[PDB]
């Protein structure tokens, strides 16, 4: 059973840096693509970016300058770092995992699959 | 079969229609593109191999592979959306005294099929050659870029490889990998080792 | 990016009747490996999204057989043969061929 | 201290046809014919 | 088709590169056989006769016969014009590869 | 290489009757100079081979007029209008376009 859990601070002041951690239990971190998805209240889902174990982060063109993701295999933790926060960044955040095949060369150059979702964490900026 | 009902593909009298989306498979002291390709790279289509004192490893170039994949994807969707395919025919019957109409209908039906078969085969055999030449050009541009960055710091062995005169560690290799390799800090030792030889 | 358009926004259906949601793309979604990569997702009220359809026709494990999706080129459709009380919520279409990953607007299903 | 530039290969037996040469082995290919 | 010329102390003479010329001849022969077999030709028609009250089918038959001929003429001329330019560029590329090899 | 197939293996014919041998190739035999280069040979028992037909239609000097060959693309045929007693032996076809040089299987002619 692959279970994903999110933890983070609910409230951040403007112009600070927001950090979330998605603790993963039940499976290794090396076998999955890891992605972050945010959703505003009563609006559409928005994709932020993805990371694999060796290390590359491909993020949405609009949020490219202010995003930073990392992953640690010792504690099995996936992190987000969003800088220069604004009141438009109030959202529910989900962490998603997709399957990685090492023989598939082309799979690194398309958007990753989204298989196991997470519970989501609410972040308001005030 | 030529008689179709619904949204159906276009009928051709061809046995094989396969289109290239990858490289030429030339297997095989790690050398460059003149000797052949490398089986041990599974990160990307184009890339580098470094061998130094700390270790030996392979890496892939993300930008060139991503641009090639984008052009090949556009090529595939151009082939698919160019030939819109829809209900074609159901067939007609004629009696014993309308033989001329039957022969005219057969002439129309057998004249369109030849044109569409010829067009499909020409499209496949031209796009395959364009894809292969595009791959060879991309490898040549990476070789020229690495040569232009290194200049006189490293010597050419031919065979798509460079030997560093100075001592070049992992950050030194990543500097010429990601496009920011500053000349002067390694110039003096390379001048000494070049002039001593 | 690549724009997804869904129709309709709200589709009220009665228990035991079929329903259909349509998703349309600005570009063709075929990849060079020979696949299309469009997914259909479900969101219940006050819960995380879960996936229903992966690729054009394939259906995920644990998904009921009443969910069937099909389509090609630029138009795709998700169909529900029988609508129950566990079919409430918002449905989305997603593409995974071109950068970046784009989601649909969302279609809400209400029971009459 | 050696850096080289090369490309990717595998064990595929897919063959295509071009204008100069026939039966050319390629890494990946797409079939456009249904039979 | 391609080769070398040398002048030295012992003498002067021409030569020829026999692998590059072989490969070029092998591609041009493949282009000839692609042009011949790809657009295969066969028995086509004998012609039809119509009386004074079937003018519409006579015009339709003339329309079909005159619409296929323009397509085939356009296809043949376009194929010849493209293959000639590809052949010429291929020859110049082969000479450049020999020069680069002797340089290297 | 290029595989050449001849039909039939044995063709028994009566005196004064025509005979035909067919030769087929895997590839097209056209060259970039504009010719085909296929040849037909006769071999008598206990003797060296001699040439009958060079190219598709041209006939060698000293060959009788009863030997006529024609063909195109991948199918070729040698025909004898009148069969005499000096027409016994094994007949072969070669191609001279592609490397390497390939010969046919051979057709034996016997008199009934
Ligand atoms: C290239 O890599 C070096 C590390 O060797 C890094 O310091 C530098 O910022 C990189 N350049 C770019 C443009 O990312
Ligand atoms: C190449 O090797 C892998 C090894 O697992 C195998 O699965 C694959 O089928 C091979 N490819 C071909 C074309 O046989
Ligand atoms: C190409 O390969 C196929 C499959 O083995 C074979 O039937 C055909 O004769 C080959 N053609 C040539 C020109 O080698």
């Amino acid at each position: 059973q692959v279970q994903l859990q999110e933890s983070g601070p609910g409230l951040v002041k403007p112009s600070e840096t927001l950090s979330l951690t998605c603790t993963v239990s039940g499976a290794s971190v090396s076998s999955y693509f890891w992605s972050w998805i945010r959703q505003p209240a009563g609006k559409a889902l928005e994709w932020i970016g993805r990371i694999y174990t060796s290390g590359n982060t491909k993020s949405n063109p609009s949020l490219e300058s202010r995003v930073t993701m990392s992953l640690d295999a010792s504690k099995d933790q996936f992190s987000l770092k969003l800088t220069s926060v604004t009141a438009a960044d109030t959202a529910v955040y989900y962490c998603a995992a997709g399957r990685l095949d090492y023989s598939d060369t082309t799979g690194y150059y398309k958007p990753p699959p989204l298989d196991y979702w997470g519970q989501g964490a609410l972040v308001t900026v005030s | 079969h030529p008689v179709t009902i619904g949204e159906c593909p276009k009928y051709v009298r061809s046995t094989k229609l396969r289109m290239v989306t990858g490289l030429r498979n030339i297997p095989s002291a790690i050398a460059g593109f003149i000797e052949g390709g490398w089986t041990g790279m599974m990160d990307g289509w184009y890339g580098y191999h470094h061998q130094n004192e700390q270790g030996s490893g392979y890496a892939a170039d993300q930008k060139s592979t991503q641009n090639a994949i984008n052009c090949i994807t556009n090529k595939v969707n151009s082939v698919i959306e160019k030939m819109n395919t829809q209900f074609t025919a159901v067939g007609k019957e004629f009696n014993k005294l309308e033989k001329r109409m039957e022969n005219l209908n057969k002439k129309v039906d057998d004249g369109f099929l030849d044109i569409w078969t010829y067009n499909a085969e020409l499209l496949v055999l031209l796009e395959n050659e364009r894809t292969l030449d595009f791959h060879d050009s991309n490898v040549k541009n990476l070789y020229e870029k690495v040569k232009n960055q290194l200049r006189n710091n490293a010597k050419e062995l031919g065979n798509g490889c460079f030997e560093f005169y100075h001592k070049c560690d992992n950050e030194c290799m990543e500097s010429v990998k990601n496009g920011t390799y500053d000349y002067p800090k390694y110039s003096e030792e390379s001048k000494l080792n070049r002039e001593k030889i | 990016d690549v724009v997804m358009t869904q129709s309709p926004l709200s589709l009220p259906v009665t228990l035991g009747q079929p329903a259909s949601i349509s998703c349309r793309s600005s570009q063709g979604l075929a990849f060079l490996d020979g696949n299309t990569y469009l997914s259909w997702f479900q969101q219940r009220p006050g819960q995380s999204p879960r996936r229903l359809i992966y690729k054009v026709s394939n259906r995920d494990s644990g998904v009921p057989d009443r969910f069937s999706g099909s389509g090609s080129r630029t138009d795709f459709t998700l169909k529900i043969s029988r609508v129950e009380a566990e079919d409430v919520g918002v449905y989305y279409c997603m593409q995974g061929t071109h950068w970046p990953l784009t989601f649909g607007g969302g279609t809400k299903v209400e029971i009459k | 201290d050696t850096i080289c530039i090369g490309y990717h290969a595998n064990n595929s037996t897919d063959t295509v046809d071009t204008v100069c040469e026939k039966n050319v082995t390629v890494t990946h290919s797409v079939n456009l014919l249904e039979d």
